C-alpha cells in the first residue's frame, strides 16, 4: 500500500496474507468465512507452496493473534488467462477451520444487484495489504489500509495500455500518490455501508503504482458472486 | 425522482429490494432481520463485516 494508514487493532480483520515455504508474504486474500479466502487467479503462480496467515497487522512482532492455515483445496476460476488477466479470481479452501477473534473475521458478500447500485456508487473503496509501500521500495511489514475513491469506467479505460474487461473495475487517484502495490495482489477490496463492510473487489493490477493518469485495477467480486457461492459448495 | 431502495437504501440496514411497489430489506448470512423489516441482527459472535473490539 502507497499511501494510506496502518490498520489499527480490530481494523481489517478479514485481511488474510499468503505466505511462501520461506514465510515471506506475496500475495493478500480476504476472509469469506471460517473455511474460505477469497484471492487472485494470479497470485497461485506466485509460488509452489503456500499457506494462509490472518490475525498479523506487525509482520516483525507475535502480538498473539496470529494463525498459520494449510491450504486443502485451490479453486481457480476456470476461465483465468495471462494474457489479459481476465477473471482473475480464486478462492481456497482451507484445511482447518479459522478461529474469529480479535483481528480475525470475514467481510460480508453482498447480493449483486444492490451492491452495484448502492457499494459501488459510493465516493470510496478501501484496499489493504502488506504490499510495497512505493512502487520500487519493498514490502510493508505493517498492514496498511487505503481508501480509494470509485473510478468512472470510461475514464480508466481510456487511461490504460490493456484491456479493460466486464470483470474488472477501477480505484484509486489520477495523480495523488496513493495506490494499492507489489504484494497487495488478491487482497480485500472493500466498501462500508452503516458500520458493515462488504467485499467489492480483488487487488488485481496496475501499471506501476500510484503513478499519474493510472489506476487500481480489481476483480470486479459482484459479477463472480454465484461463482464464489457455488466454489464454498 | 429517488424513490424505494433509491430512497435512503429504502432504511434497510443492509439489502434493499424492490418488489412490485414496495421495498423489501433482507441481510448478509450470518445475521436475521429484525422484527421491524427493517434492522439486521448478528445470529453470534463475529458477525461478518464488523470490525472487532473484542
Ligand atoms: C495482462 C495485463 C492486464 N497485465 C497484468 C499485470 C501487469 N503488471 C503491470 C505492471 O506495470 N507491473 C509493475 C511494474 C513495475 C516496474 O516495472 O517498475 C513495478 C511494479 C509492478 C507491479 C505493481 C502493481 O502490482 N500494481 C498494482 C496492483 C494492483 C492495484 Cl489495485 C494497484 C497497483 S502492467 C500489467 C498488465
Ligand atoms: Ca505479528
Ligand atoms: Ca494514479
Amino acid at each position: 500500500i502507497v499511501g494510506g494508514q496502518e490498520c489499527k487493532d480490530g481494523e481489517c480483520p478479514w485481511q488474510a496474507l499468503l505466505i511462501n515455504e520461506e514465510n515471506e508474504g506475496f500475495c493478500g486474500g480476504t476472509i469469506l468465512s471460517e473455511f474460505y479466502i477469497l484471492t487472485a487467479a494470479h497470485c497461485l503462480y506466485q509460488a509452489k507452496r503456500f499457506k494462509v496467515r490472518v490475525g498479523d497487522r506487525n509482520t516483525e512482532q507475535e502480538e498473539g493473534g496470529e494463525a498459520v492455515h494449510e491450504v486443502e483445496v485451490v479453486i481457480k476460476h476456470n476461465r483465468f488467462t495471462k494474457e489479459t488477466y481476465d477473471f482473475d479470481i480464486a478462492v481456497l479452501r482451507l484445511k482447518t477451520p479459522i478461529t474469529f477473534r480479535m483481528n480475525v473475521a470475514p467481510a460480508c458478500l453482498p447480493e449483486r444487484d444492490w451492491a452495484e447500485s448502492t457499494l459501488m456508487t459510493q465516493k470510496t473503496g478501501i484496499v489493504s495489504g502488506f504490499g510495497r509501500t512505493h512502487e520500487k521500495g519493498r514490502q510493508s511489514t505493517r498492514l496498511k489500509m487505503l481508501e480509494v475513491p470509485y473510478v468512472d469506467r470510461n475514464s480508466c479505460k481510456l487511461s490504460s495500455s490493456f484491456i479493460i474487461t466486464q470483470n474488472m473495475f477501477c480505484a484509486g487517484y489520477d495523480t495523488k500518490q496513493e495506490d494499492a502495490c507489489q504484494g497487495d495482489s488478491g487482497g480485500p477490496h472493500v466498501t462500508r455501508f452503516k458500520d458493515t463492510y462488504f467485499v467489492t473487489g480483488i487487488v488485481s493490477w496496475g501499471e506501476g503504482c500510484a503513478r499519474k493518469g493510472k489506476y487500481g485495477i480489481y476483480t470486479k467480486v459482484t459479477a463472480f458472486l454465484k461463482w464464489i457461492d457455488r466454489s464454498m459448495k | 425522482t429517488r424513490k424505494l431502495c433509491s430512497l435512503d437504501n429504502g432504511d434497510c440496514d443492509q439489502f434493499c429490494h424492490e418488489e412490485q411497489n414496495s421495498v423489501v430489506c433482507s441481510c448478509a448470512r450470518g445475521y436475521t432481520l429484525a422484527d421491524n423489516g427493517k434492522a439486521c441482527i448478528p445470529t453470534g459472535p463475529y458477525p461478518c463485516g464488523k470490525q472487532t473490539l473484542e
